[PDB]
């Protein structure tokens, strides 16, 4: 029962910690896409200029 | 009581099959949605250009 409690606690903690990392991945990907759009916009500006 | 157990386990299995199905369909629709959003962005920015 104690082994169950320990392993379950570890699983829960490691899962929530890496879920926070997954949210950081989502944020990073959003920022990446935003900057990609900015690059395309600026490239269009350079074309016209 | 054993008959009711068997029925409860059958209902449980049915719900489990539908749960994993809906989860996979959700995943596929989310992936496809992200693709269509990217395609829309690519089309619209070039439309503006």
């Amino acid at each position: 029962e104690e082994k169950r409690r320990q392993l379950l606690k570890q699983l829960h903690e490691h899962e929530t910690e890496l879920e926070d990392e997954r949210k950081q991945r989502a944020l990073a990907a959003a920022a990446k896409k935003k900057l990609e759009v900015d690059v395309k916009d600026l490239e269009s500006q350079v074309d016209s200029v | 009581t054993k008959e009711r157990q068997q029925k409860a386990e059958a209902e449980l299995k049915e719900l489990e099959q539908k749960h994993t199905q809906l989860c996979e369909e959700k995943n596929l629709l989310q992936e496809k949605l992200q693709a269509e959003t990217e395609l829309y962005a690519e089309a619209e920015e070039m439309r503006v250009r």
